[PDB]
C-alpha cells in the first residue's frame, strides 16, 4: 500500500491555480504564486523539465487498439513488433475470426502462384493453408475487388502467445506504443525491398511530418505490395504516383478493349500513419536462425489508416 | 453529526459508515407572518382583551348621546 | 474540453417522445442553441421540396454532433471535433451491419423519411439523422437511386426500350459481406439524376475539347459512336457549356465524396457501438 | 439443516460485533430455526442432543 | 439552504492473503520486486543417470546426463481503479469550515476504499493466476493413473 | 505546446512597411519550416509566386499542399511573429483579403494563390529584398469556379472570354489574372484531365440520353435550358442500343471510382471547417479539415 501510495501520489495531475478576486490578501499569495510556477515552468532548470511529465489534463491522446483473433497457423511467433497488418474482409456474418496478414505471409499470397521471398518462405513454409484462408485470390484480383477487401489495421504492439487460436493487438488509431506499462517504443519495422523513397524517384518546403502509404498494386504477373514514404498530401500523391505509374497508362492503353474493366484500375493507395520528417526512417537488419533480411526501422509512428483510393 | 448514525451502520468506518453524497439545495418559502396589530385597519378599532365572551349575554350595547 | 453543447427545448417532452428519443440515443445529428434547426430537419420540413444537393451541401457544411443523454427539457449532445473520437452506435432503421470496415459515410437518407425520423407532435420541430452507413454500401445505393431514377424517367417518357421489373430485380437489394439489404424504391433524387445526365451528355464534347487542346494517341481510345461530332459550334455557347459541365462535375465529385466519412475502429455486435473518429 | 445455514449464509450489510452468543460455548449464534412443536420433539430425538 | 446530504456505504470485503490461504502450500514464494525488467528465467537441471553393470554381454550406457531447462512462465495481472477527481482536488487543500471537513474526510474514505479495493484485487487475482498456472499444468486423474 | 513561430529580419523594417503589416494581422501565411525561429526569406508564398516568372498557380496549389499554414498575430521591428495551424485547435482568421468575399453562410473556406493579381497583397519589404504574398482566403464554392477559369482559360485560349477571365459573385464581380501560358505544371492537370476524359468518354451510360431525349421533347426544367432546344446526333447513334442492367451497372461502379479519382484531382489546396464566424468581429474560429 505504501508503494501503491507513493507510486499514485507522483502520478498526478497538479490542481488548478485559483485567484481569489473577492478578497484582498489571497490575490496576493495567489498571483505570487503564479509567478513562482511561471519563473520556475520557464527557466533552464530540472524544474522546468519536472513539470513536462505532469501532462496536465489536447497533445497527448491515449490510442485505440484492436482486439483481433487469428490462427497461429497464419501468424508466425518469431516476427518483429512494428509489423503493419492487413486484416481481410469476411464474408460470413457470424466468423469470429479476422484474417490479418503480416508482410511476407502476404507476400507467399503474392508469389505463390507465379531476399523478401527467402525470409517470406523460411517464415511461412507452407503457403496451401494461407491460400486457403482466403477463399478467392485469382478472381479477386481478376476482378481487381482485392484493394477493398483488404483493410490495414495499423502496426502489432503486443502478440501474446497461444499454440491454438493466437490473439494480437494492433493500434488501429493514435501514437503507436506498446500495451504493458513496462514502457517502450513500437518501432515500425518494413521490408526494404518493397519499400521504397519518393524522393529517391522524384530524384522543397519542409513539412510538418512525412507519411507512410501502402499501395496494393495491380501488377500484370500477380499483385504487388509497396510502401510509399511521401512528405506531402493524400491527394497530392495521388498526382505523384499518377506520374511514377509511367508504364501502367501504356498497359491500360494496349489491353484496347475498354469494356473489360479489370486493366482499367491499376492499384489504390491507402495512407497508413504519421512519422516526424525531421527524424527519417532508420535502415536495420531483421534476422530469423539463419537468414537476415533488411528492414525500414520507423519510430515515433502516428497511426491512422485511410481509404484506398484508386490510381 | 446532528444525529444518531452510531449503531446503524457500525463502529468500524472501513467496513461501514457514513459519507457526504450529494449537496441538495433547497428554498425554503419565506411567508410574511401578519398580526391584527401589525397591519394597518387596527387604526379604525379600538381592540381589547375581553378574555371571557360569554360573559356578555345581552346582545345589545345601551348607547347615551348626550347633545 | 469542455464539450458538452445543450439545446433549448421549449415544451417539455412526453413519454413516448422520451421513448422514442431514448431509442435512437447513440447516433449523430448534424447542428446549426436552437432547436428549430437542429439538424437536417428543415431541408426534409414540408416547407421545401427534398432536394438532394443542397442537403448534402448542408450535411457537408455544418457540423456533427453525437448526443449521450435524453431529459425532458435538455438535449445533452456533444459536437465532433477532428482531434479525438466518440462512441457511436448503429440505431437506424434500415440496418445495415458495420462488421469490420474501416469507414463509415454519412449521407442524407435515401430510404425514406419515417425510415429514419422522430416527429415531435408537442413541439415545433419535427427532427431526422442521416445515414451512417459503410462506404461500399453507400456507394451501392447511390448506383442503384441514381440508376432507378434514369430508368425510371426513361419508362415514364418511353417504355418500350426498358422494362421496371427488370430494373427492380437487381437495383433493389444491395449485397455487401454476405448480408443482402432490401432497398425501399418509391420528387426525390431527380436533381442528382439530371446533373449527372447533363455530364454524361456534355462529356463528349468536353473530351473533344480538351483532346484538340493538346495527338493521335488520345483519339485512338474513343470508339467510332464515341468519335464523331461535328465541328462547327458557336463560341460562347461551347464556352458555357464547358463552365457549367465542368462546373457540374466538380459539384458531382465533391458530392460522390459521400461528405463526411467517419472512420471506426473496434465494432462492438454484442453492444452494437463502434469507436469513431473524424476523418 | 446445514443446507439451509449454507443456502441463507451470504453477503450483508450493516455489520458489527458478535452479538447474541451462547453461554456454555461462547460461539455466536447464526441464526435461528423457527419450526412447529412436533418438529422441535422431532429434532431432538434425530440430533439427539 | 443547501443540505450536504449523507450516504451510507458498506465495503463488503473479505481480506484475502496469498500466504494465508492453503494454496501456498504448493507454492515458494519470493519477492523479486523488478520483475518487470526481467524477460527471461532459467532453471537448469543437471541430472547424473547411473547404471546396472551386468553380466551378460551388453552395451552399456557410459556415464548418460541430462541437461534439462524450464523457461519461466511471466503473466501480468492488472486492474484498473477509478478515482473521481472532484473528490481529489479536496484533497490538496486544508478543511477549515465544517462543510468542508464533512466532505474531506469523505473523500478521504473514498480514495483508502478505493486503495484497500486495489490491492485486494490483486491479491485476488494473483490467487486466481496461480491457480491457473496450477490447473494448465494439471494432468487429468485418468492418464497420470497410469503414466505415474 | 508552445505553437509560436518567431521569423526575424536581417534588417530594420521601416515605419510605412510596420503599419502595412500591421494591417495584416491574423491572416494565413504559409511558412517553409515547421519550428520556432525562421528567417523571412522562406516566410510566404514568394518563394514559388516571383515577379520573374509567370503565374503558375497549380504549383502554389501543391505548396500550400504540401507546407504548413501559419496566422500572423504580432509584427514588430526587426521580426513578425506568427502561429502555426495544427489539427485540434481552434483559430481566429479574419477577413482582410482584398477582393472582399463575405462568408456569410459560414462555408466552409479555402486556401489559393493570388490569382486575383499580386500587387494588392504583394506587401513589400525595402528592408530585405523579398516579397511577402498572401494567400488569399476564400470559401469553396467560389474556389471551384476559379479553379475552373484557370483551367479552362488554357483551353479557351485558341477560341466572351470576360466571362471566363473575371469572377461570379452575389454582390461584385472581380477580376482576376490569367497567364496567357499555364505552366508545365497547370499543362499536366490539362493533361491528366485530358487522358481522364479521352477514357472515360466510352464508358458513358446509355439510358441519360433517352432521360434527355424525351424531357428536351417534353417538360423544360430550369436545369435543361443550356441546349437550346438542340439534341446532337452522338446521343442518337449511342441510343441505337438496347439498355441492359449489368454492363451499366459494372460502368456505374467504375464511374464511382472515377468520379471519386476527379474528387481527388480537384481537391487542390487546403480547406478550413468554420465554427461560429462572427460578422460583427469579422473574424472566423476555423480549424484545419
Amino acid at each position: 500500500r505504501r508503494r501503491l501510495q507513493r507510486r499514485i501520489a507522483g502520478l498526478l495531475p497538479p490542481p488548478a491555480r485559483r485567484l481569489n478576486i473577492s478578497r484582498g490578501s489571497e490575490f496576493t499569495r495567489d498571483v505570487r504564486g503564479l509567478v513562482e510556477e511561471h519563473a520556475q515552468a520557464s527557466s533552464l532548470s530540472a524544474a522546468a523539465v519536472w513539470r513536462a511529465g505532469l501532462l496536465a489534463p489536447s497533445g497527448w491522446r491515449p490510442p485505440v487498439f484492436g482486439d483481433f483473433l487469428i490462427h497461429a497457423s497464419s501468424f508466425n511467433n518469431a516476427e518483429a513488433t512494428g509489423t503493419p497488418l492487413f486484416q481481410f474482409k469476411q464474408s460470413d456474418p457470424f466468423s469470429g475470426v479476422d484474417a490479418v496478414f503480416t508482410p511476407l505471409s502476404l507476400f507467399i499470397l503474392m508469389n505463390h502462384g507465379r531476399g523478401l521471398t527467402r525470409m517470406a518462405n523460411l517464415l511461412y513454409d507452407s503457403p496451401a493453408t494461407l491460400a486457403d484462408l482466403v477463399p478467392d485470390f485469382g478472381r479477386l484480383v481478376a476482378d481487381r475487388r482485392f484493394h477493398n477487401f483488404i483493410t490495414p489495421v495499423g502496426p502489432l504492439v503486443e502478440n501474446i502467445k497461444s499454440t491454438y487460436l493466437n490473439k494480437i493487438t494492433t493500434v488501429v488509431h493514435g501514437p503507436v506504443v506498446s500495451k504493458a506499462i513496462p514502457r517502450s517504443t513500437v518501432k515500425v519495422t518494413v521490408p526494404q525491398e518493397a519499400f521504397v523513397d519518393l524522393d529517391a524517384w522524384l530524384s522543397q518546403p519542409c513539412p510538418a511530418d512525412a507519411r507512410l502509404y501502402v499501395a496494393l498494386t495491380y501488377e500484370e504477373a500477380g499483385p504487388r505490395f509497396t510502401f510509399f514514404q511521401s512528405s506531402r498530401g493524400h491527394c497530392q500523391i495521388m498526382n505523384i504516383l499518377r506520374i511514377y505509374y509511367s508504364p501502367s497508362i501504356m498497359h491500360r492503353y494496349a489491353v484496347v478493349q475498354p469494356l473489360h474493366i479489370e486493366e482499367l484500375t491499376f492499384g489504390a493507395v491507402a495512407c497508413l500513419g504519421t512519422f516526424s520528417a525531421t527524424d527519417g526512417w532508420r535502415r536495420s537488419a531483421f534476422n530469423y536462425r539463419g537468414s537476415s533480411l533488411p528492414v525500414v526501422e520507423i519510430d515515433s509512428f502516428y497511426s491512422n489508416v485511410s481509404d484506398w483510393e484508386v490510381i | 453529526l446532528f444525529h444518531s448514525f452510531d449503531l446503524l451502520v457500525g463502529k468500524d468506518a472501513r467496513e461501514a459508515g457514513i459519507k457526504f453524497e450529494v449537496l441538495l439545495g433547497v428554498y425554503t418559502n419565506a411567508i410574511q407572518y401578519v398580526r391584527f396589530l401589525e397591519t394597518a385597519l387596527a387604526v379604525s378599532c379600538v381592540n381589547t382583551e375581553f378574555k371571557d365572551l360569554s360573559r356578555m349575554t345581552d346582545g345589545k350595547i345601551q348607547f347615551r348621546i348626550s347633545v | 474540453m469542455d464539450l458538452k453543447v445543450v439545446v433549448s427545448l421549449s415544451s417539455r417532452l412526453y413519454t413516448d417522445e422520451i421513448a422514442k428519443m431514448q431509442q435512437r440515443i447513440g447516433c449523430i445529428l448534424p447542428l446549426a442553441q436552437n432547436v428549430q434547426g437542429l439538424g437536417l430537419g428543415q431541408v426534409y420540413s414540408l416547407e421545401t421540396v427534398p432536394d438532394y444537393v443542397s442537403m448534402y451541401n448542408y450535411l457537408s457544411d455544418c457540423t456533427l454532433a453525437v448526443l449521450d443523454e435524453v431529459s425532458v427539457d435538455s438535449l445533452i449532445l456533444t459536437k465532433i471535433v477532428p482531434g479525438q473520437t466518440y462512441a457511436i452506435k448503429n440505431k437506424y432503421q434500415p440496418f445495415f451491419q458495420w462488421h469490420g470496415t474501416g469507414s463509415l459515410s454519412v449521407m442524407p437518407p435515401v430510404f425514406g423519411r419515417e425510415h429514419a425520423t422522430v416527429k415531435l407532435e408537442s413541439n415545433d420541430v419535427d427532427i431526422v439523422f442521416p445515414m451512417v452507413l459503410p462506404t461500399p454500401i453507400a456507394e451501392e445505393v447511390l448506383q442503384k437511386i441514381l440508376l432507378f431514377n434514369v430508368y425510371s424517367r426513361v419508362v415514364m417518357q418511353a417504355p418500350g426500350n426498358a422494362d421496371m421489373l427488370d430494373v427492380h430485380m437487381h437495383l433493389g437489394s444491395v449485397s455487401y459481406l454476405g448480408h443482402h439489404y432490401e432497398l425501399a424504391l418509391p420528387a426525390l433524387l431527380d436533381n442528382l439524376s439530371l446533373y449527372f445526365c447533363i455530364m454524361v451528355t456534355l462529356l463528349p464534347r468536353a473530351s473533344m475539347r480538351l483532346v484538340r487542346g493538346l495527338n493521335l494517341f488520345q483519339e485512338m481510345v474513343p470508339d467510332e459512336i464515341a468519335r464523331i461530332d461535328l465541328d462547327d459550334l458557336s463560341v460562347a455557347d461551347d464556352l458555357s457549356r464547358m463552365r457549367v459541365m465542368m462546373t457540374y462535375l466538380q459539384s458531382l465529385a465533391s458530392l460522390f465524396n459521400l461528405g463526411p466519412r467517419l472512420a471506426t475502429a473496434a465494432y462492438s455486435q454484442e453492444t452494437l457501438t463502434a469507436t469513431c473518429w473524424l476523418r | 439443516l446445514s443446507e439451509m445455514v449454507a443456502a441463507v449464509s451470504g453477503e450483508s450489510v450493516l455489520k458489527g460485533v458478535s452479538t447474541y452468543t451462547t453461554a456454555k460455548g461462547g460461539e455466536p449464534v447464526g441464526g435461528v430455526f423457527i419450526v412447529t412443536d412436533n418438529v422441535l420433539r422431532q429434532l431432538l430425538t434425530f440430533l439427539g442432543e | 439552504k443547501f443540505e450536504v446530504l449523507l450516504g451510507v456505504y458498506t465495503n463488503a470485503i473479505q481480506y484475502v492473503r496469498f500466504l494465508e490461504t492453503a494454496l501456498a502450500v504448493s507454492c515458494v514464494n519470493t519477492e523479486f520486486k523488478d520483475l518487470s525488467r526481467m524477460t527471461d528465467g532459467k532453471i537448469q537441471f543437471r541430472i547424473s543417470v547411473p547404471t546396472i553393470a551386468h553380466g551378460d554381454g551388453r552395451r552399456p550406457s557410459k556415464q548418460r546426463t541430462f541437461i534439462v531447462v524450464k523457461n519461466c512462465h511471466k503473466h501480468h495481472i492488472s486492474t484498473e481503479m477509478e478515482l473521481s477527481m472532484l473528490d481529489l482536488e479536496i484533497l490538496h487543500s486544508i478543511p477549515e469550515t465544517p462543510v468542508e471537513y464533512a466532505e474531506y474526510v469523505g473523500a478521504v474514505k473514498t480514495v483508502a476504499s478505493a486503495l484497500q479495493f486495489g490491492v485486494d484485487a490483486l491479491e485476488r487475482g494473483l490467487i486466481n493466476t496461480v491457480l491457473s498456472v496450477k490447473l494448465r499444468h494439471a494432468p487429468p486423474m485418468f492418464i497420470l493413473q497410469t503414466l505415474a
